[PDB]
């Protein structure tokens, strides 16, 4: 019944995001590096990027 | 046990008779009864087969084969019309094939499993589609008794259908079935497609909304995996556990890779309980020497991280000796970085500073491919947060290791992106490294970003009207993060290029930015939403499930308020040709938007009903607008379209309860009627 589930809708850990911080033009903290997702993008040999390499890729 | 012994007391045709009577009392109505008969035939089973009186008759000389005696009685037993009574059927089934099994009678078992042309493998389809899991218990202990003695070559799919059966949603099957394959790994260790399918089965176990039966998947590899390997003086070949621990990380490398994000719940649920050890650290640093270390160096990925407290000097020996090598595994140097990244808070400046001056002359060099860029530039940062114990001077660090690369690759581009640029006058590989290059450097110096570099990538995104202009696309949204006023400057060319252009990938990277751009700038871009919405009718599948992983991730944190146009598109990407991303999206909103909140489709019901009937005349609703390029897109109405109307009715129908049905039914018999 359950299928696989897919590995982005799993919040990452809270000490990761301390260990990469984002910081600011005024030199303040933001954001961490592991909020946004292309840094999960994985390549292709076409130059796409998808999440999930494991599935059918396009034509 | 008063049966067998007056049995050995009775001659073999008193006994003969005394079974063809019982085999005609085996077809007696009553269910205890027949519950005492096959019993006592398992009983008489499990004695040996009783002794060839050839004085006997044809059909008493046939009550003598144990063969025949199972060929008759449960193969009817099994296939009755009860379910109490094929459980205990099935139960004695196991217990009688054991005892075959111990009483080495194999031809027993290839006459009822392969029948030359009453198949095995199809009864046992049967068994695991019941509705009672001890059914399912006792066929997944008989297929587990059965192949233990034989080779799986020829019968992998036996084993595919068996993590089939680990599938089961109950917590009985995967509590029995873990034991059954962890018995079986080792009852043969030597065969790789069957730790292959194992591993398979094992590693979304521990995602279970129960939480005995994940942690029993985490100390059973614990000791299949943790507890088995030593120390590498004491490492043996005959120590056949830690031959196969190291198996079982060899099938770890290059096979799947997505199990390493539950091996980091695992470890942070042992970071919770802080099971790793000194002395682990000790047998995998006792590991390094072996060749085998490249998993344990992605194991220590996050393990080594909890507590830098050793000399770790062989491991940069060996970074500097595969470092100054050029073409290593990717995974394996990127690994050793981000080891190094997560001990630097322990290492001092002295390897620091040649550690950073290898990095700036192999950067110099660019001898990576662009995941060894990210994770090398993330190490980096990591360097200078190490290296700095004040904000302004890793600010400051940064800026001044970012600036020399960043100048080094400016000037690069400038003579060759601002300089002519024949067809074929320039590797894409290395300009596009390049420019990955920048956009990492400009990731870690946002304050260092000049209107020169904005005019020259907006200068790179005019050379248009493929591969590089995505990328490009890509590191603009990275700068943009970082930059409203050029995200605002941006988005009508953007939006422009979305509904323009016609490659796939370069759209796909699109909407993946401004996505990414919807989590940043939420508020702006909430009108941009229904270009997505619209973008959502893909001709590529492969599109619209990602855009369908873009809308999960949107909805879980619930970003926007919810509307009901969105609720509309969620419905409808539900008529996809693949069924696989549509029960991707019905299995979403089942076990998350149910979970989150029950009610959504008890008000969005009626307007579902009214949008799907092209009706915009209501006084109550219907008063969201419209585009004529979805107009033509919903083609949801008429008699070619009245299935999937149903369809999705009813599968709204099975997600309300019985009393939402009551309800539901009071309000379409009042309001609508």
């Amino acid at each position: 019944i359950i299928p696989l589930l897919p590995m982005a809708l799993v919040a990452p850990d809270e000490m990761e995001k301390n260990n990469n911080p984002l910081y600011s033009r005024q030199g303040e903290v933001l954001a961490s590096r592991k909020d946004f997702r292309m840094n999960t993008c994985v390549p292709h040999p076409r130059g796409a990027f998808m999440l999930e390499p494991e599935g059918m890729s396009p034509m | 046990q008063s049966l067998v012994q007056l049995l050995s007391k009775l001659p073999c045709g008193e006994y003969a008779m005394f079974i063809a009577w019982l085999y005609k009392y085996s077809r007696s109505s009553k269910i205890p009864h027949r519950v005492f008969t096959l019993d006592v035939v398992l009983a008489l089973l499990e004695l040996p087969e009783r002794e060839v009186d050839n004085t006997l008759s044809l059909e008493h000389q046939k009550f003598l084969k144990h063969k025949f005696l199972v060929q008759e009685i449960m193969f009817d037993r099994c296939l009755d019309k009860a379910p109490t009574v094929r459980s205990k059927a099935l139960s004695s089934f196991a217990h009688c094939l054991e005892l075959t099994v111990t009483s080495a009678s194999e031809s027993i078992l290839e006459l009822l499993i392969n029948s030359p042309t009453r198949c095995v493998m199809a009864m046992l389809r049967r068994r695991i589609r019941d509705e009672k899991t001890n059914v399912r218990k006792s066929a997944l202990q008989v297929l587990v008794s059965i192949l233990k003695h034989c080779d799986v070559s020829g019968m992998k799919e036996d084993l595919w259908i068996l993590q089939d059966q680990c599938r089961d949603p109950a917590v009985s099957v995967r509590k029995q079935a873990l034991q059954s394959l962890t018995e079986l790994l080792m009852a043969q260790p030597r065969c790789v497609q069957i730790q292959k399918a194992w591993l398979r089965g094992v590693v979304p176990v521990v995602m279970d909304c129960e939480s005995t039966v994940q942690e029993k998947a985490l100390e059973f590899l614990d000791q299949l995996l943790l507890q088995n390997i030593r120390h590498h003086s004491h490492f043996h070949s005959g120590d056949d556990s830690q031959v196969l621990a190291w198996a079982l990380l060899t099938l770890l490398t290059t096979e799947s890779q997505e199990l390493s994000r539950y091996l980091n719940k695992a470890f942070h649920i042992w970071s919770k309980k802080e099971k790793f050890s000194p002395t682990f650290i000790n047998n995998v640093i006792s590991h390094t020497g072996t060749e085998h270390s490249a998993p344990a160096w992605m194991l220590l990925s996050k393990i080594a991280g909890s507590s830098p407290r050793l000399d770790y000097s062989r491991i940069i020996q060996s970074w500097e000796k595969i470092s100054s090598q050029q073409n290593p595994n990717s995974n394996t140097l990127g690994h050793i970085l981000c080891v190094i990244g997560h001990i630097a808070k322990h290492l001092p400046k002295s390897t620091r500073d040649k550690v950073t001056d290898a990095v700036k002359c192999k950067l110099n060099g660019f001898q990576w491919s662009l995941e060894v860029i990210s994770s090398a530039v993330d190490a980096l940062q990591r360097l200078c947060r190490a290296s700095a114990e004040t904000p302004a001077e890793e600010q400051e660090l940064l800026t001044q290791v970012c600036g020399d690369v960043l100048s080094t690759c400016e000037h690069r581009l400038s003579n060759i992106v601002l300089k002519e640029n024949g067809t074929g006058n320039m590797d894409e590989d290395l300009l596009v490294k390049y420019i990955f290059t920048l956009g990492d450097i400009a990731q870690l110096c946002p304050a260092r970003v000049e209107k020169r570099i904005f005019l020259l990538i907006q200068s790179v995104l005019a050379s248009s009207a493929s591969v590089i202009r995505a990328h490009a696309i890509i590191t603009l949204g990275k700068l943009c993060l970082q930059h409203e006023d050029l995200a605002k400057k941006s988005i009508p060319a953007l939006v422009r290029e979305l509904e323009v252009c016609e490659d796939v990938a370069v759209r796909n990277n699109v909407i993946i930015v401004m996505c990414d751009l919807c989590i940043r700038y939420t508020i702006m871009v909430d009108k941009y939403i229904p270009n997505i919405s619209m973008c959502l009718k893909d001709s590529d599948p492969f599109i619209r499930k990602q855009t369908l992983i873009l809308l999960t991730n949107l909805l879980q944190e619930e970003f926007v308020k919810w509307k009901g146009s969105l609720f509309f598109r969620f419905v409808s990407t539900l008529i996809d040709s693949h069924p696989d991303i549509a029960s991707f999206g019905e299995f979403c909103l089942a076990h998350l938007l149910l979970k989150r909140n029950p009610v959504m489709f008890f008000q969005h019901f009626i307007e579902c009903i009214f949008h799907f009937n092209n009706y915009e005349k209501h006084e109550k609703y219907n008063k969201f607008p419209q585009s004529e390029r979805e107009k033509r897109l919903f083609s949801l109405k008429g008699k070619s379209n009245k299935e999937r109307r149903m369809k999705i009715y009813k599968f709204l129908l099975e997600h309300f309860t019985d009393e939402q049905r009551f309800n539901i039914t009071s309000k379409i018999c009042l309001s609508i009627l």
